[PDB]
RNA sequence: GAUGUUAGGAGGGCAAAUCCGCCGAAUUUAAGCAUAUAAUUAAGCGGAAGAAAAGAAAAUAACUAUGAUUCCUUUAGUAACGGCGAGUGAACAAGGACCAGCUCAAACGGUUAAUCCUUCGUUUGGUGCAAACCUUUCGACGGAAUUGUCGUU
RNA sequence: UAAAGCUAAAUAUAUGUAGGAGACCGAUAGCAAACAAGUACCGUGAGGGAAAGAUGAAAUAGUACUCAGGAAUGAGCAAU
RNA sequence: ACGGACCAAGGAGUCUAGCAAAUGUGCAAGUGUAUAUGAUUCUUUAAACAUUUUACGCAUAAUUAAUG
RNA sequence: UUGUGUUGAAGCGAAAUACGUGAGUUUUCGUGGAACAUCUCCCUAGUGCAGAUCUUGGUGGAAGUAGCAACUAUUCAAAUGAGAACUUUGAAGACUGAAGUGGAGAAGGGUUUCUUGUCAACUGUGAUUGAACAAGAGUUAGCCGCUCCUAAGGGAUAGCUGAAAAGUGUUUAAAGGGGUCCCCGUCUCAAAAGGGAAACAGGUUGAUAUUCCUGUGCCAAUAGUAUUAUGAGUUAGAUGGUAACAUAUAUAUAAAUGAACUCCUUUACAUAGGCUUUACACUCGGGGUGCGUUUUCUUUGCACUUUACCU
RNA sequence: UUUGUUUUGUAGCAAUAGUAAUUCGUAAUUAUCCGAAGUGGUAAGGACUAUCCUUGAAAAAAGGAGGGAACGGCUUUGUGCUUUGCUACUCUUAAUACUUGUAUG
RNA sequence: AGCACAGUCUUAACGAUGGAUGUCUUGGUUCCUACAGCGAUGAAGGCCGCAGCAAAAUGCGAUACGCAAUGAAAAUUGCAGUGACUGAAUCAUCAGAAUGCUGAAUGUAAACUACACCAAUUCCCUGGGAAUAGUGGUACUCCUACAGAAA
């Protein structure tokens, strides 16, 4: 039984072969329990839970690295790219939404609403 | 019939795995069974 | 009242031909510089029946002479036509039995 | 679009899921040196092959597939004769 | 006759003329057609009337597990940025 | 024009109570029924938003005049329509809610498209642990545009 | 001052979601569904579409023991 | 003549609009404060309370197709 | 407003020297086990049932009644079991009568299959049976099929109509392949009886077999280079016969040069009639082996005496 | 090197299998499996005859042909083309070894 | 140990059958308030799976009745088992990771787990070392830019 912390610092490889080992240990508990013996059932929930840890974290490693490679570039694949809803990717950004023309702009500049007070 | 497609053949399956009554161990803390003669599964 | 016999007919849904054994549509030899101007001859190969019709229809062979090879035409076969026959079809083809020519 | 996890197509620990030990599996062991093996429904002859040889260091002549009404793959692997099946049974319970 | 107008005639009712549709998965895609008759799966459009209030509140959204939009519920009210975490303990 | 699995993008489907176009009945009432009514409704087809649509007068009035649109109270079951039968049926003013105005075209600018977009870069400072985000102005490159972008009013 | 265009508010919401209420219904009522309900089931199909809530404070008190019965059960000088 | 084998539970002049009459109540040549506003009321309260000395309905005058 | 409740509320059963004229009201006993009134006055309504071939649910007389009638037919003994007319075994009498309750399939069904349990319900009598219930198990393919081809035909593309939805499907189409510029060309689906690459026998399990095992085959595929080896041919492609035509037997008849471009054939087809050949079927006689009859007759009656694909 | 006479072999498969028997510890040994015909039931094939105002699919796939484009090997001139000295030389089936992504079903 | 005729009908008490009544109510209904689109970044819907013993419903997706992280924080249990003396047992939150086959469904198809073509592809170390027949891409229409042919 592993949690996720101690293994964040390892390597990808300490991390796949430790997975390797984990799916070895979970077929061999799964032929037990496919022969009558019994006796380590209740195991497998533990050693799934661990797969799914080192899992999650190699992911997430591969998920950060992918990441760091694609900083900036301004054309990061889609998975990368903001999960927005689509409306909301699709919509006017808010500097094309407030955008003025500069009789506009100019007029605003010189008579923009004003505090007061009436007496 | 013997022949059959591969989809037709696993919802076979899956409605007599669905036909099994509740477990002994549960019950201790099933309406929806089929019988192949009595209602025909249409599907 | 409701639709009648004749006007189901147009419909097309039973009353299309049955033509499932036709050996083709009965045309002659589409117009050419060789009919316009001189003459071209097809032997007939065979005289079959085609099922629909009365009429037998000849297949004419015609040598091709914008490229290599042949040609099979389905005639209608005037009586008297045989197998072997060397038909002429054109312009300066002669008159006689069996032969196409302007009218 | 790329992909950062790691694969998800099904390697050798879910391609063959466990041993039949019924009493016709556990018989054909003996008889005509064949062991039954229950797979996922995505393996095939070329995909048991490889990974019996990869999970046991055996290959076989052959490998008969059926599908079973309980949603997997029964395949009946025939070893070859250089060695038997009483002793990879043994290995393996 | 024999093979009469009620029980001789229902003996030679074999050969269905419907089965599954893969898309609603309803037993009724007309085979000879090619065309459900609950959903039309053929053709994009979801095949629904508004004179049958029950067929609509059968197969509306929300029947089914909404695998993705109640993901997405909630999150109005909290407005995370996309990519962001809880700080560490 | 054609063609490109060239680069970057978009549409499609679901959902509909409110909303926007189209198409479009009959039951019913008339103690019958055909115009009429039901009804510019139901059904059918398409299309949007958190609201939509309408909206800044080719508007009212006839006054001592009002001043975009929408909605409420009223005008008013009124003017009017109608086998003038059954039935149908607004508008202006008045009182309120809310309140907002604008830009193209056209005119003017050729001692000089003063415009715009693509790609590639530099730094200008900021809040995130990180992920990311907001600011940023100096370009260059390739195009679009005089068959007309931008500024002025 | 037509034959081009944009525009917030006051407005509507038998939908979805989430709150809050009521001189409302109280399991043949109230939604079809208080429950494994658009479920079971029916129809080739479009579609049609139910019934069914309550031990007790506590089963962490759900009936131990004996007798008679093949058993189901029953009876008790036995029992919560 | 038709309906009713039996029992339980369910089961039918109601709701809204509009008009009138009757009667009760308030005010009276008036009456009703509509929409809306305000205001230390904001569980109840979605109700109560209020309205800087030509809003509108009905009434206060009839009659005529009508100029009137 | 002012009250009753665990020292027992509502409800319900039977009632009362009770009140009322009457709808009713109020009490008692029992049961019940948690709520209930307000008649002080008033507000409110989904407010009062004998009927509606009323709705839903329950239950009667009919009535232990009608009935449990096609498919010629059962019997003796034993086993199991609490219990046997309808479970199993042996014996008998019969039936189906190769146009079969006999073997194989399709459609449809979907685990009903098998083994072991097993009887609450069902199995319209019984039931120890079962297609019921319960736990496990069982379906093995290069050669059997699908998969491929095209048919009647369906869908779609281009257009063109139509508000669209849809309708039609080459009606102004610049619409992958071949060789190396030219040539050909809508796509896709539609047959488990049509067309079609290639398998047989023996054996084997509780349950699968042209699928497993054994043996023997067959079909298709098999990249590039290099070594060998088999064969031909050649000092750029063999030879016999007059002819019809024939010839490569190497483990294996593999090789007999051959492009573009063509032209054919096979695939590939109805019905009727008889004649004919072959295989299988049936039958007769002989021989062998086994069994049967055997008061009498009987050189006798019966059974076996087999041989796949491939070459 | 041909024509007659014999032996063998169910032509190979093949008897090793199958069947029916006799025995033996309880898995083995043994012996047989070969001589002549008849009827015409089924199926298929053949060669025919007849019938139609009815003439009784297509494609995948395969084959045959007509035609005659191209042409040895080692080396070399010059610019795929004339050339020089020399001859043991091309196709086909099988196996092997290495490259080819793992080179059968 | 003896005695009532039987049936039919009436009454009472106690039972059976049945599920009314009363009392309950994690449900409905109506109003009010507030927010409000999801989808090629693959939606809604549909299948298929996933637990030690696991049918449904609920939950989830090959990490599959749940992973990580954050707050709480000792239980969770039918058995087996797992838990600190708090990233561990269980709740809540939920931003990271992951999210099968489909479906507008979009390579061609579809009562096929059928068939294409193009890149071989994926992982690991700091240019090598492995493993894989596996993984991606390819619809129609349209816009912008580009490309090379045409009159």
């Amino acid at each position: 039984n592993v949690k996720a912390y101690e293994l964040r610092t390892l390597k990808k490889k300490e991390l796949l072969d430790k997975l390797d080992e984990l799916k070895k240990e979970l077929s061999g508990l799964r032929i037990s329990k496919a022969l009558g013996n019994s006796a380590k059932n209740s195991k497998i929930h533990g050693v799934r839970k661990n797969v799914a840890r080192v899992l999650t974290v190699y992911n997430q490693k591969r998920k950060m690295e992918l990441r760091q490679l694609y900083k900036n570039k301004k054309f990061k694949p889609y998975n990368l790219r903001k999960k927005l809803t689509k409306n909301k990717r699709l919509q006017l950004s808010p500097k094309q939404k407030a955008a003025m023309t500069l009789r506009q702009k100019k007029k605003v500049q010189n008579f923009p609403q004003r505090k007061y007070l009436v007496v | 019939g013997s022949i059959k497609r591969f989809r037709l053949k696993q919802r076979l399956g899956k409605c007599r795995r669905q036909n099994r009554p509740v477990p002994h161990w549960y019950r201790l803390k099933n309406t929806k069974r089929r019988h192949w003669r009595r209602t025909k599964l249409g599907l | 009242g409701r639709v009648i016999r004749g006007q189901r007919k147009g419909r097309g849904s039973i009353f299309k031909s049955h033509n499932h054994h036709r050996k083709g549509a009965a045309k002659l030899r589409h117009l050419d510089y060789c009919e316009k101007k001189g003459y071209i001859k097809g032997l007939v190969k065979d005289i079959i029946h085609d099922p629909g019709r009365g009429a037998p229809l000849a297949k004419v062979i015609f040598k091709r002479t914008e490229k290599y090879g042949k040609k099979e035409e389905l005639i209608i076969a005037s009586e008297g036509m045989f197998t072997g026959q060397y038909i002429s079809c054109g312009t300066k083809a002669p008159l006689s039995v069996g032969n196409i020519l302007p009218i | 679009i790329v992909k950062s996890c790691h694969s998800k197509t099904l390697d050798k620990y879910g391609l063959i899921k466990y041993p039949l030990t019924s009493e016709k599996a556990m018989k054909k062991i003996e008889e005509i040196n064949t062991l039954v093996f229950m797979c996922d429904k995505r393996a095939n002859k070329k995909n048991i092959k490889k990974s019996v040889k990869n999970l046991f260091g055996i290959e076989c002549d052959k490998v008969n597939v059926l599908n079973t009404l309980n949603g997997d793959k029964k395949a009946y692997v025939r070893l070859s004769g250089e060695h038997d099946a009483l002793e990879v049974a043994n290995k393996i319970g | 006759g024999k093979a009469g107008k009620g029980t001789g005639s229902f003996g030679k009712r074999n050969g269905k003329t419907h089965f599954l549709c893969l898309r609603c998965g309803k037993r009724s895609y007309h085979l000879q057609k090619k065309k459900c008759a609950s959903c039309g799966y053929p053709s994009a459009k979801k095949r629904r009337f508004n004179w049958s209030v029950k067929a609509k509140r059968r197969n509306t959204t929300g029947t089914g597990r909404c695998r993705y939009i109640k993901t997405l519920r909630r999150k109005l009210k909290n407005k995370f940025t996309e990519g962001s975490t809880p700080k560490p303990k």
